[PDB]
């Protein structure tokens, strides 16, 4: 009864004979040694999905039943590599040297077992800074088109971690391996690999490698999770793993849903992504950021996984093809984009700003339209079309280009106070750079007071120094 | 006793004796202990869904289906989900299944459990009896009143405030009319469950409330029990205990998803985008119960996502047929700061006519419903052209308008966790009064920003004391 | 160990194997029969075997016509994969999908190396990940999209909108002057133009220097499914057990995924969104991911990409959006406007087009003149609504540069010989910059907008101008 | 090796007993109706239909003909009117013939053919002019209703008659009483002499119409292989896809994109790859073709629209703009494109009119540089068309050139001093 027959291979599944006593969701073992996972359970027949090269297992092939759930071997070895799903790795640095394993389906923490998400996750990013804050412990997804700049939003945020004490797992999924192995080098270049794990299923991977890459991700993530460390777990497209679970649903013959995709597929996410949680201090202040990706086809957010997705996030930052050609970099769509744990997430320098910044571009996106007009428009309308010319000058930045939090509330500051009203449009940028190292050079009193007191500065010295810079350009 | 045969996810077929098989929503039990170190320890709660033949049933899990062994035994409880009713019941967080998720002890063998599933009340035991129930909100005391044994349907966006919302309802309601509370957390986020539990466990509402929490991360079919679960503790309220009793659900869009997937996983044919074929029948089953009967009202307010602003959607429009009171959250006054970003124009009550808030009311609620409308109409001209080319009734419209517009906004008790100022609690008299006294012109002389966000219109003239003018 | 065929269907064929001796998957079946008598047709029929059935039975998709094929009929099993002749025999030959030649050149010899054609891909510590900007003489290519040498290129069109033709331009500008290797791989294209290619390619005594590939339209859905496979093989010996650079040219890999989705429902398997596989993205993964660069060697890859219904959303063109560097939209409508080669200033975007990669001159030149491009396609509706006279002085200066930018993206082709009557051009990347600079900058408002139609140099569209 | 049929529904039936069967063999019902064997499976024999199936019920005996799916063909088919099967239709008695061809012939190989070197005189201006033909071509014919398609078929096919090439006409899914309008056509212009016409009507059942360009292919294919040139005109393939839609539904395949098949793209490719100019080798033939697509609303980025000009060689875009403006047949330029291009035309027409299409383009695209447009116009009105007579390309050329109906009649009247140089050249 703990050894049976497959009767069936085929397209990266099996089907066997007499797995009397088999788990849903066990491992089993075959003749070559790949393994397998009995997914579906029948009346006298057992659905195994493939966990490696399936070429191998031929009709009649000896299957055991080992009696055990996938572990991910997990521990502080990890750091610095790139690893499977099963948690081998996959450069040349030799074996990881972990004395620990983690199952990979496990529990997400409780209700009392969290806190209030309050302690800012420092993106880097000064438009997703200010107007769509992120905490350590926030579920925040990131959804556009193609080539808008989602894969380049989350490597600037683990770039940004260094001094952070803010542990980073990458879990790059459906991507090809050139592709992953850029995304390595490019974190190794700016020095993220000493704290970064990278988890790899690419698409020439068995569609089960696919589909566990997240588990497996946010597995390692919880084992730091619960030692008091802080983790933030990326995955570069939750789209392909859900073609992955379906593409496995479909051959293992369940009935389909809404586009063909699984009738338990949202609970696959979502049992993944509240996963990420915030405890409370009787746990340890331990926390876990997920930050999904979804792609959009014709930007149409109203498919199914992208439906589901935007359900079970905090908040959602939408990246558009059209701001993204138009010289709006990383091309955040701020007044579609949403967080519902908001200055909660902010230092209180950053939310007496940013208010302000989303009071700003509430008024602005009320006369874009008006703007065919704009030769001959109101005194009013003008000024407030002006203003939010400046402010999208301010929020462009460019790639691998983090910038410190207080540089970010004192440019910020700036903007709103109306002290960019007199310069050109064309040279916000110039400003935004130049003003930058004037700090640097004279303005760290007041970059050390934001650093320290998490607080906006004496606001007379700010507007001196801000007046002296003005002189100075 | 039966077995499982078939596991397929969420999914269990049991087989049980030839002729005692249970009936359809029954509950039944897999509680089994590791014979051997090779399988693990399961504790697992099925609902009978359907019946296949062969003495054989299709059942969904209300937890994880993970590590069942086919042959395993299986409980008949011979009735359904049954769960704790009553003062027990109070100051409590349950899951699906009525067990108390907090860590404040657990609920007594000898209590009394009523059952979730239950045919609805018949048409002579039904009462009709219109009356207003004031909840303390400016905006929805005016534009849109709400009524005792009312369904509230909040429809909104993903940032708009319907969680915030019905956090003020739970508060202003408890602390002012002294009224039992539930609440259901159907596919509720884990993150925002335990703010609510703290929000409430702070502000002393705890005692007045009892929560039922459908995690987003269970399977669909508790997600979608869990919400006649708090039907049927809401119902021992109302029933029993007779006083007024509320219920108020977290999002009734998730629960339709929910039965969406169970429907999908227990395999019959989609309708609409997707959506399961019986969706009116189990949207109709859940809002036919909360009526208000000869016992006593249970009044409610659930909130609906409605997705990519599509009122289309076949959840959002199958529940606009059972609701007495709609109130439209709007992303555009959240981003402008007005809160509760209730839609002015598209907010609409069954109960906004003389004959049940009486004349002065319903005549101050539409020459709001009028100047705000004109506002609207006039926004492209004042945008293109100046003030100056509008007409001196124009002028004053808008004028009016604008304070209006930031008056309907009213600082919130639950929005001190977010902006720290004090909230307030407005009786439905001093709100037309206020907007009255707006509407006659006698505070065109009052900066906008002194009606941003306040509780009456002497608060009102308090901050533009306080601003300096 | 013989088999017995059982089911025929049109595509794919059922066999069974009585003595519990099955082949494994992807394992390589003959039939070979001769007809008995006057009522049968001698048949010489090749399967490979797709899948694994209860009581010992497979199933196997044909790789020719399966007409008169009979149930009962004798199967013999090779016990391999489909095992294609490579090394230094495929220089300068055409082979079909069981790398048999069709250049009636001879026969390949027995005791040749052979190489399967199913394998897995190079693991994560054998990719090499360099960008280096491959020239391709092509205004709009090499100013907003570069080719990366050693990378994937993705020409992705619609029915009759520039993909051949491009292909054919590529090979001219490139494979004739890189002194490499080369492959193409005809996959589901036509028959007249790889008859036409294979003698553009001996006329200019390219074809000394490579190898073809030829399963077409015409053929059942198993060659066109494996076609790219015998091709990615013959390429792969050359950049593994020589480690030469090779350019792979694949002039339909769409064919593929569809010839994959023509035997998925007589397979067995349920449809998935569109009807296509429910293993679209694994299918196509196990490929694509073959087509890599590697320490021993670099593979320059430039695959046509067809779109059904001109529809970039559907499942097949979306999924290989993830496999490929560079990328080339061809649009419908710019094909109508006489814009060539009709590819899409905005949509197309490739790794290489970085500051540290391109330099900064050509970054910010290609960024403006995208930037401009998109805010005429977003002024096109007011000035559809209100008009062109409403417009602003900056957005009628940006409508002119506009128009220029998008007439002189286009330029004549070689292969546009037979089509024009005009020679081609080679514009140097460098010529490219300075052309749209100059153009941005105003250097040349004054010259009428047909001047800028098919040119090459920015110096070309002044002497156009000569003549009006 | 016969067999009893079991089932059989709307021209599809089910038989047991077959057990000698080849797939794609010819099978004889008790009532003597064709019936093609399409799948084979482990006790019984799918079947379809060729004919008038309500004669044929379950318990008939199926008999066995031995043969692969064939159609006659030879010298007698010339001038007549036949089914997709090789049975005449017309009053004229049979058809006597010797030779019989497969219906689903591999193409000649990829080393089999030539570059397109020599003219298809279609006769109309705008196609010998502005969107070339050649002899081993597959030149798509795309429109809606109307729009003469038709009529540029028979033009086609009238004009082949001074050239030695055979011509063939495939009506698919036709009204009976409009194939035997232009059957009259053409035996009043004197093009029966050498064509052969193949019916396949509107009440016939679906796998005839699916069935019916392959046999006309095939009839092509025994002149073409035997030196002789041919050219094949399919009435519509939009019909024949649908036909092979229904035929596919009925056998419960799941759709595709437009509720088509999987196989919708391949069964109209192994038919126009069959369309080839074979080279000096091989004899010389050729085999051209004109398939007919009809859009709806004239959207050509459909689905069938979209894989047929993927297989062919080019297309002519006929806009619905001919009978409520005029100018007909109009020619959306921008879009009608030869793929063969130049080595199509005469080395007179490639030097004259080699710039037309670019031009053509450019005006429709400025119609959303006054001597542009002026000239556009010109180029637009130039090449107007008359009624169905062919109008020969020797005196057409300098017309062009001229960039006319008073220079037509001025450069022949005044001699052939002109003529004859290019009908030599
Ligand atoms: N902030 C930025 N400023 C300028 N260019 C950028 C920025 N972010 C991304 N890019 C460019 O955009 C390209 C797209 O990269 P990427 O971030 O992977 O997009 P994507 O969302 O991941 N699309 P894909 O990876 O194909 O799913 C990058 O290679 C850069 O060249
Ligand atoms: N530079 C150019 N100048 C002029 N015509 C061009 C140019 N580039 C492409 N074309 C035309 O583009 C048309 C389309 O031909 P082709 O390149 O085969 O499209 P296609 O994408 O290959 N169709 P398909 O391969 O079946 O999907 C041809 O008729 C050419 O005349
Ligand atoms: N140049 C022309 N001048 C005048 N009438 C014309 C011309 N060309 C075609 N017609 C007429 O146009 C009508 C339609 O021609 P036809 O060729 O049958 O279109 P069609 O493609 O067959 N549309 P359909 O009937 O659906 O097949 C006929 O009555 C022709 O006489
Ligand atoms: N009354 C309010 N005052 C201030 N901020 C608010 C108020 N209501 C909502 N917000 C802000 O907007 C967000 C809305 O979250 P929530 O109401 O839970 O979303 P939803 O309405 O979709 O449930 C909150 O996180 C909070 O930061
Ligand atoms: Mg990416
Ligand atoms: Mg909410
Ligand atoms: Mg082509």
């Amino acid at each position: 009864s703990d050894v049976g027959t497959v009767i069936q291979v085929g397209d990266g599944i099996a089907r066997a004979h007499g797995l009397d006593n088999v788990m849903s969701g066990e491992l089993v073992e075959f003749a070559n040694g790949v393994m397998g996972m009995a997914l579906n359970l029948e009346e006298n027949n057992v659905g195994i999905v493939i966990l490696g090269p399936y070429t191998g297992i031929k009709e009649g092939d000896e299957v055991r039943r080992t009696g055990r759930i996938m572990e991910v071997p997990v521990g502080e070895a990890l750091i610095g590599r790139v690893v499977n799903p099963l948690g081998q790795p996959v450069d040349g640095l030799g074996p990881v040297e972990t004395t620990e394993t983690r199952p990979i389906e496990s529990r997400a923490p409780g209700v009392m077992d969290r806190r209030s998400v309050h302690e800012p996750l420092q993106t880097g990013i000064k438009a997703i800074d200010a107007l769509v804050p992120i905490g350590r412990g926030q579920r925040e997804l990131i959804i556009g088109d193609r080539q808008t700049g989602k894969t380049s939003v989350a490597i600037d945020t683990i770039i940004n971690q260094k001094d952070q004490n803010m542990i980073s797992i990458y879990v790059a999924i459906g991507q090809k391996e050139s592709t992953v192995r850029t995304v390595v080098e490019t974190l190794r270049k700016h020095g993220a690999l000493d704290y970064t794990i990278v988890v790899t299923a690419s698409a020439s991977q068995p569609a089960p490698l696919l589909f566990l890459a997240p588990y497996a991700g946010v597995a390692m993530g919880e084992y730091f999770m619960y030692k008091g460390k802080h983790v933030l777990v990326v995955y570069d497209d939750l789209s392909k793993q859900a073609a992955a679970y379906r593409e496995l649903s479909l051959l293992l013959r369940r009935p389909p849903g809404r586009e063909a995709y699984p009738g338990d597929i949202f609970y696959l996410h979502s049992r993944l992504l509240e996963r990420a949680a915030k405890l409370s201090d009787a746990k340890g202040g331990g926390s876990l950021t997920a930050l999904p990706f979804v792609e959009t086809q014709a930007g149409d957010i109203s498919a199914y996984i992208p439906t589901n997705v935007i359900s079970i996030t905090d908040g959602q930052i939408f990246l558009q093809s059209d701001l993204f050609f138009s010289g709006v970099r990383p091309a955040i769509n701020a007044g579609l984009s949403v967080s519902r744990v908001g200055g909660a997430a902010q230092i209180k320098a950053m939310k007496k700003v940013a208010g302000t910044l989303r009071l700003d571009l509430a008024a602005y996106r009320e006369l874009e339209a008006f703007a065919q007009f704009g030769s001959d428009l109101d005194k009013a309308t003008q000024a407030k079309l002006a203003r939010g010319a400046r402010t999208v000058e301010v929020l462009k930045q460019d790639l691998h280009q983090p910038i410190p939090v207080e540089k970010q509330v004192l440019i910020i500051y700036a903007l709103t106070r109306g002290f960019l009203d007199d310069i050109p449009v064309e040279d916000v940028r110039r400003f935004e750079k130049e003003f930058y190292l004037f700090l640097d050079q004279n303005g760290q009193h007041l970059l050390e007071h934001i650093r320290t007191t998490k607080d906006l500065p004496n606001e007379d010295d700010l507007n001196k120094a801000i007046e002296a810079f003005k002189k100075t350009f | 006793r039966g077995r499982v045969i078939q596991v397929m996810g969420p999914v269990v077929d049991v087989k049980f004796e030839n002729g005692h098989l249970p009936a359809i929503y029954n509950a039944l039990k897999i509680q089994h202990k590791a014979r051997n170190e090779n399988e693990v320890d399961i504790d697992l709660t099925l609902e009978v869904a359907l019946h296949l033949g062969d003495d054989t049933v299709r059942t969904i899990a209300m937890a994880s289906t993970d590590g069942l062994i086919r042959g395993m035994e299986v409980i008949d409880t011979g009735a359904p989900i049954s769960v704790p009713v009553g003062e027990v019941t109070l100051g409590r967080v349950f899951n699906v299944l009525g067990e108390p998720i907090d860590l404040e002890g657990d609920i007594p063998a000898d209590a009394r459990r009523d059952p979730i599933h239950r045919p609805a009340p018949k048409f002579e035991e039904l009462a009709t009896e219109v009356e207003i129930l004031e909840t303390g909100i400016k905006v929805v005391d005016l534009l849109a009143p709400y009524i005792k044994g009312g369904k509230i349907g909040l429809f909104g966006g993903a940032g708009v405030g319907k969680t915030v919302l019905i956090q003020e309802l739970i508060h202003n309601i408890a602390q002012e009319h002294g009224g039992i509370s539930v609440f259901a957390g159907v596919g509720e986020r884990t993150r925002e469950g335990n703010d609510l539990y703290h929000e409430m466990k702070d502000s002393g509402v705890i005692s007045k409330t009892a929560m039922v929490f459908g995690q987003m991360n269970e399977p669909p079919g508790a997600r979608m029990r869990v919400a006649l679960t708090g039907l049927t503790m809401a119902e021992y309220f109302r029933d029993e205990q007779g006083q007024d009793v509320l219920l108020f659900i977290d999002n009734i869009f998730r629960f339709t998803q929910a039965g969406s997937e169970v429907s999908a996983l227990l395999g019959r044919m989609p309708s609409a985008v997707g959506y399961q074929p019986t969706l009116a029948t189990e949207m109709g089953q859940l809002q036919e119960r909360i009526t208000s009967t000869a016992k006593g009202s249970i009044t409610s307010i659930q909130a609906i996502y409605v997705p990519a602003d599509d009122y289309t959607d076949p959840a959002p429009a199958t529940t606009f047929s059972h609701l007495d009171a709609t109130t439209n959250l709007e992303r555009k006054l959240a981003e402008m700061g007005i809160y509760p970003a209730v839609d002015p124009l598209a907010s609409t009550s069954r109960a906004l006519a003389p004959e049940i808030v009486g004349e002065e009311h319903y005549q101050v609620a539409r020459k709001v419903q009028q100047t705000l409308q004109r506002y609207k109409e006039l926004q492209d001209i004042i945008a293109i052209l100046g003030m100056d080319e509008l007409s001196d009734e124009d002028k004053l419209v808008v004028h009016r308008a604008r304070r209006i517009q930031f008056f309907l906004s009213q600082n919130f008790h639950v929005a001190e966790q977010f902006t720290g100022q004090p909230g307030s609690y407005v009786p439905v008299k001093e709100t037309v009064r206020g907007f009255k006294e707006i509407l006659e012109g006698k505070y065109d002389h009052l900066p906008e920003d002194a009606f941003r966000l306040v509780g009456r219109i002497e608060e009102v003239v308090e901050k533009a004391k306080a601003m300096g003018v």
